[PDB]
């Protein structure tokens, strides 16, 4: 999971 | 007339802007998994009859160029327009590979008084991008019309908030949008489809990260409608 | 999962109306004549549906904060939903008490899931009649855990950045269209379907008449913001 | 007609  | 007309040779065009790699002097990390997103959306809308064009790694000026020419094209034989935007973002703002630009100046290219051959037709924007830096911790249980009319802005997340992406399956929002379009795109109305997307994102995803403060977070998309009719994709 | 919000509760819920007409002289803002026609229509429509309606007139920012904080800390175990109608002046992102402005975010976040446990999973529906800036639309001629921000609807009278229009005799364009479409469809369609028909009615049937320069022949479209995760119906059966 |  990563923030975009 | 309760429903946007599909009595046109083409359901319309689908423009995808897919930004993966960013200018080093901007300090923004790669958006790994966005090719899965774009391939997913491309197939979904292609099967609904849209003519899909993908533009990868576009700067702000390149984006403006592509959409200005799209807005100036003749859409007489088209029922609608779909635009999918995948990139980094911040509040009110969208990132080209080089810098940011206000989302309003992209979407207002298609205003009624600026794009006459789309007047009365649904202009459907899907926007995967951050909208700020907040994190949701969740909780346990002949006729004039407005120039702003007939837009839909389906944002991945709430104003102010981060938007979450998985490197293998893609962005939470686009993943879920593609699942729901596939399963229901031929029976339900678009706002009813988007409510199911909201539910899937809200219920089926939760973040896992090693970075402090980023673990166990939630997300709910933000569906903004100026539509004056129901939107179905099949007659 | 459950495709529609449950109505299986003693009360469909509460409807809070903040109705601001007259403003502190020092703000330079004009009285909102016709807003009593709006509030009365809204009251009868949501009373017919079974909501317990309470109208608060000419409220300051701190009086609004108080009223809404009390509703959020109350117990809604027996309520299916919450409705809040906001009638006032505004600007981009802000709502006017009689005395000055306040962030809309500050009003609505009082009902977030982590600050209002008895409404978690229930629709919190806000209808906002207020300006959102100073632009005019000239028109164009034609031919389990859940996110804390979930289960809100923000039905705005106008697009961000734009003025919102009101008639002194018949009330605001958006609220009289909402009342007419609620009355006609409130027991047959779900809320976003109802709001799409509000959009159509405001878009097509209203155009400004004014001798004030720059203000003549303008249009309006509402802006319906949904974080709802289920369909919202107001009766058990269609 | 008045604006708000």
């Amino acid at each position: 999971d990563e923030v975009d | 007339a309760f429903r946007y007309s599909l009595n046109y040779p083409n359901i319309g065009h689908c423009i995808i802007i897919n930004n993966k790699n960013f200018d080093r002097r901007t300090g923004m990390n790669p958006r790994n998994g966005t090719d899965v997103d774009a391939g997913n959306v491309m197939n979904v809308f292609r099967k609904l009859g849209y003519i899909v064009k993908v533009y990868n790694d576009q700067t702000v000026a390149q984006i403006m160029q592509v959409l200005t020419t799209v807005a100036h094209d003749d859409h007489s034989r088209c029922a609608s327009l779909v635009c999918v935007l995948l990139s980094h973002g911040d509040e009110g703002v969208f990132f080209g590979t080089d810098t940011s630009v206000d989302l309003k100046s992209l979407t207002s290219l298609f205003r009624g008084d600026r794009c006459p051959s789309l007047v009365g037709k649904p202009k459907l924007f899907f926007i995967q991008a951050c909208r700020g830096t907040e994190l949701d911790p969740g909780v346990e249980t002949r006729e004039r019309i407005p120039v702003e009319a007939d837009f839909l802005y389906a944002y991945s997340t709430v104003p102010g908030y981060y938007s979450w992406r998985n490197t293998m399956t893609g962005s939470w929002f686009i993943q879920s949008l593609c699942e729901m379009m596939t399963k229901y795109g031929s029976e339900l109305e678009l706002l009813q489809i988007m409510t199911r997307v909201n539910h899937k994102v809200a219920l089926d995803f939760e973040s896992t990260s090693n970075m402090p403060g980023f673990d166990a977070k939630k997300q709910i998309p933000c569906i903004v409608s100026m539509l004056t009719k129901e939107m179905y994709f099949t007659p």
